[PDB]
């Protein structure tokens, strides 16, 4: 489980509060005859920042979209749209990338993330179901009280959130929006014409976040690339500046909004938004002075300290493993690990971590300490709960037998049950770790509990023989079923949907509408562990294989992995050079090495978009109901840029966590006030 | 015959027209100092720890360099075994030529080379015969420091190619200053045309695949860092600058050091920035960039039509001894 957005950024707000900053927006001037002046976007950035290279996590822009403010839920795809758009453009404004726009939407993801997005929306449908029923009984109640209930305003038509997933018809919707969107902006203001467009789409494997890193580590293992290149990402995954970190380029921001019984329900009656910079640089210093450690018999290595710390926290809970018994994020467990880390590491030869893997008898340290703290542990904070005014009691003496009974039900008669279940949770532990630093090791391996063992069991760990089988990215049909809750039945072509709502499918078993959560340390139930069963991949994967062939063509081409894009003016420096290359007689078939000057700082292979007709005129996708919005996003009849297949380059090395040469660092922020306040506090 | 050419006799004129080095050819140096026609010894820029203790290896992993001379035949052989023809005035060492360049800078730093005219094409082969005064010093303490400095900050294949080891272990490495790339450039000044050969310290990306290589190119030097109003400070920059411009070499990187040898800091400079840094710390009567450059192309024009003025094969000495004057004598 997720440590969530809300308790990192407290982390973030507590402990290395410089690294928050708030974003400025150059405003609109505004003249006494309703003239109104947009800001020009090729002038400096009012942030001080320029950025060069902007990544999106699309969906993390379609989601909010989906649920504003004092603005309700748009209905149609054509108003989600247009609210995307626009969305897009106040971040391009702030963001002013020179180099790079990158449009990331998640793909197919690994089987490790699958397993948290059932649980979600399992939990989120039955949220819903649970909200409708009080919703209708409550009105029925007003009704005969005789007060007015504005049941247009009251039963909210809601975005199907469940739509935004590789596979359904929206994504084919979005795609073709975000294309023509790039069109656009190619079309237009001049100050995208230098800029290059990448369309990572839905049919394209792997989670928005992640493609997004992926692309960074293809690019910074060439030789020609600019080492001083400005990252920022837009994401709302509380993971992102994990990832951040991981990156190992110092140029790196986070962009993301500012976080910082009648109410609920959403009862109406008839008769009654500033973002954020995270700054990974500024974090990096914080960890600095953090993690610094002397007289160690090895050098110390900044690159190496922060690894061990995205590492070290993986223990707190993240999406594909639960958090260990005693550690949680909110009780300082951070600290007690970081604190843990330094003590151990002068004694533990070096480090946790190493370009992404993990040194087993190093981490057999680290939760030894943890393993000799919980039963203090467990007591302080019964102790400390019993100062505000279950069955496993872990307070109590005896309480190993009693949790591993009741949570993963082993007896203490079996003892090699417990052992796999800790071989389980550090395969998980590698597997995401090379996740983050290396790329999916494995699309099939998930952790097969819904809790974890004890820190104090992680004995004996450098024995263990960690091995991924890769395989592959399921189909985006066979993630759906792996994913949505029977409810969100619509989403799948109709011929699949019988396997999910027909008391005869042979895997109606994965599928109960009813479904235990525990709350294990009571708080609420969004504090729970949800307990459903685990798909059985092979079962899952034999059922689909008789209905596939009696889904269309059209069905199938959206069950099949497609291309990402690359979007060039024709003003644009590369162009010329690149189309001279490209329709050269060598071979224009074969896909041409971005190399040379040519490149202009981008690598990888290109190859020709068969689809687009040479016809210049482009028009929007979606319909637009304002005149201003008709003026901004209107047709485009002379298109003058080109789009290509685009490949991203792949090492045939392990990537090292190590900063590049030439590598110039920004400047340092924290004073010596910052600086002796993160002294007495470790 | 005798012939004698002040620095201080130049009239002020425009900064004589520089044309684009050029590579033509290259080749790799081993160990054993043997020549290989290959990029064999080419390496790229990696930089090392700061606070790296330069002495680590001194002596024990040391690999003196070469005390004796290497006669400029070298380079003609290797042109000539890849059948490059040589169209131009001068052949030789770019080293050679920043000595005449920057004697005006070094009134200590005593040299004498010999020149020759090649009967056959009508250049003239410039190289030392003597061990020269610098190359005593080859195996000093301080100037291992530039030798470890080199050895720990640059890498075998780029960057991503290198296992972390093979990074990390570079302070255990043998220091072997033998072994080197080198770069042959065609370069102009005024109306000379000159072939030169010169150690190519590493690159800070890679070879273009054919692209001139040679802004890809870095020159690795070690130095005690002073601020720009030290007249040696910028006496130093300014031979960096010449020696780097003669090959065309893209960048110099300074590793800053203390007393003791410990590296303190980094600097990557541009080759073409140098001049206009330098700029505003200049007092009338300096040395400038620009009058390095008139002072040369007069003493080149001035050997060349001398030289010319007498049979192939007459063998010259240029001296110089310090004092504002070189020294041109004809051997009989
Ligand atoms: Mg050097």
């Amino acid at each position: 489980a997720s440590m969530g957005v809300p308790a990192l950024f407290r982390l973030l707000s507590r402990k290395f509060a410089k690294v928050i900053t708030p974003v400025i927006e150059a405003p609109t001037e505004k003249l006494p005859d309703g003239t109104e002046i947009e800001p020009d976007l090729s002038l400096p950035n009012p942030n001080g920042v320029e950025c060069d290279n902007l990544y999106l996590d699309m969906n993390g822009i379609v989601h909010p979209c989906s649920h504003p403010e004092d603005r309700p839920a748009p209905e149609t795809e054509d108003e989600m749209m247009v609210a995307v758009f626009e969305y897009t453009d106040r971040i391009l404004a702030m963001v002013r990338p020179r180099q790079l726009l990158f449009i990331a939407i998640d793909g197919v993801a690994p089987r490790a993330k699958m397993n948290q997005q059932r649980s979600r929306r399992f939990r989120s449908s039955r949220e819903a179901a649970l909200k409708e029923e009080e919703l209708q009984a409550f009105i029925e109640e007003a009704k005969q009280q005789g007060i007015p209930i504005d049941e247009n305003a009251t039963k909210k038509k809601s975005w199907d959130s469940n739509c935004i997933t590789p596979g359904t018809p929206f994504m084919d919707t979005l795609a073709k929006s975000l294309r023509y969107y790039i069109i656009n902006k190619l079309n237009s203001d001049p100050c995208w014409r230098n800029v290059r467009f990448i369309l990572s789409d839905a049919s394209v494997p792997g989670e928005g976040e992640h493609k997004i890193m992926e692309f960074i580590r293809s690019q910074r293992v060439k030789p020609e690339y600019d080492p001083n290149t400005h990252h920022v990402v837009y994401g709302l995954d509380a993971d992102l500046i994990m990832l951040g970190l991981a990156t190992h380029e110092p140029h790196f921001r986070v962009l993301r909004e500012d976080v910082f019984k009648e109410e609920r329900l959403g009862i109406k009656r008839l008769d009654d938004k500033p973002f954020i910079w995270l700054n990974v640089s500024i974090l990096r210093e914080y960890l600095e002075v953090e993690l610094y450690v002397p007289n160690l018999p090895f050098p110390f290595d900044l690159e190496r300290a922060i690894d061990d710390w995205v590492f070290f926290i993986f223990f707190v809970g993240n999406d594909f493993l639960p958090h260990l018994p005693s550690l949680d994020i909110r009780d300082g467990a951070v600290e007690r690990l970081t604190e843990i880390w330094r003590a151990s590491l002068p004694h533990m030869g070096g480090y946790l971590t190493l370009d992404g893997s993990v040194n087993l008898a190093r981490a057999e340290v680290i939760l030894s300490a943890v393993g000799n703290q919980e039963d203090d542990i467990f007591k302080r904070l019964k102790q400390q709960e019993d100062r505000r005014n279950d069955t496993v009691r872990l307070y109590e003496p005896g309480y190993r037998e009693r949790y591993y009974e009741q949570k993963f039900h082993i007896s203490p008669d079996e003892p090699e049950k417990i052992r796999e279940a800790v071989k389980h949770y550090v395969h998980g532990l590698c597997w995401v770790l090379l996740y983050y630093y290396q790329g999916c090791p494995s699309w099939t391996w998930y952790y097969p509990y819904h809790y974890a063992p004890f820190a104090a069991d992680f004995k004996d760990l450098a024995s263990i023989d960690v091995k991924f089988e890769l395989n592959q990215p399921f189909k985006p049909y066979e993630q759906l079923l792996g994913v949505l809750p029977a409810a969100s039945k619509n989403n799948l072509p109709e011929k699949l949907q019988t396997l999910m709502t027909d008391e005869n499918s042979e895997i109606i078993d994965f599928y109960p509408e009813n479904f235990t959560i525990d709350l294990n340390g009571k708080k609420f139930e969004w504090q729970g562990v949800a307990l459903l069963p685990f798909i059985d991949e092979n079962r899952l994967l034999n059922a689909v294989s008789k209905i596939y062939p009696q889904l269309t063509e059209e069905e199938s081409k959206r069950n099949e992995d497609g291309s990402t894009l690359l979007f060039i003016s024709e003003h644009h420096p590369m162009f010329s050079e690149l189309v001279k290359q490209l329709y050269s007689k060598k071979r224009q078939g074969k896909p041409l090495k971005l190399s040379g000057k040519m490149a202009h700082g981008l690598f990888g292979k290109v190859n020709t978009n068969d689809s687009v007709i040479p016809n210049v005129s482009v028009q929007c996708p979606i319909d637009v109901t304002s005149a201003d919005a008709l003026q901004k996003y209107g047709s485009i009849d002379d298109n003058q840029s080109i789009s290509l297949v685009f490949e991203v380059p792949k090492s045939h090395f392990v990537h090292k966590s190590m900063l590049l040469r030439g590598v110039k660092m920004p400047n340092r922020v924290l004073t010596p006030e910052d600086i002796n306040q993160v002294r007495a506090e470790r | 015959m005798l012939r004698e050419f002040s620095f201080y006799d130049v009239p002020p004129a425009h900064v004589p027209p520089v044309s684009e080095p050029l590579e033509i050819a290259c080749y790799s140096l081993s160990r054993d100092r043997e020549l290989l026609l290959d990029d064999s010894k080419l390496s790229y820029y990696y930089p090392p720890p700061l606070f790296s203790d330069l002495n680590t290896g001194f002596p024990n992993r040391f690999h003196p360099p070469k005390s004796d001379p290497d006669p400029i035949s070298i380079v003609k052989d290797v042109l000539m075994t890849k059948g490059i023809q040589m169209n131009s005035s001068f052949l030789t060492w770019r080293g050679l030529i920043t000595k005449i360049m920057c004697a005006p800078l070094d009134p200590r730093n005593h040299w004498e080379t010999y020149l020759v005219m090649d009967p056959t094409s009508g250049i003239i082969m410039m190289e030392e015969r003597t061990r020269s005064e610098t190359s005593y010093a080859n195996q000093d303490r301080m100037c291992y420091w530039g030798y470890k400095f080199e050895a720990i900050s640059t890498l075998p294949e780029i960057w991503d190619a290198c296992s972390r080891d093979q990074i990390e272990q570079r302070d255990n490495q043998d220091v072997v200053p033998d072994e080197q790339y080198c770069s042959i450039v065609k370069i102009n000044i005024g109306k000379s045309k000159l072939i030169l050969a010169g150690e190519v310290d590493c690159i800070w990306d890679k070879k273009p695949c054919s692209e001139n290589p040679n802004l890809h190119y870095v020159e690795l030097k070690t130095s005690k860092k002073y601020p720009l109003e030290n007249y040696g400070m910028r006496k130093k920059l300014l031979k960096y600058w010449a020696q780097s411009f003669l090959l065309g070499i893209g960048r110099i990187i300074i590793g800053f050091r203390d007393d003791n040898g410990i590296l303190i800091e980094m600097k990557e400079l541009f080759t073409h920035q140098i001049p206009k840094m330098l700029r505003p710390y200049f007092k009338p009567n300096d040395w400038t960039p620009n009058r390095l450059l008139v002072v040369l192309e007069h003493a080149l024009e001035w050997i060349k039509q001398t030289v010319k003025q007498h049979p192939p094969s007459t063998e010259f000495t240029l001296s110089y001894t310090g004092g504002s004057k070189l020294v041109l004598r004809q051997i009989i």
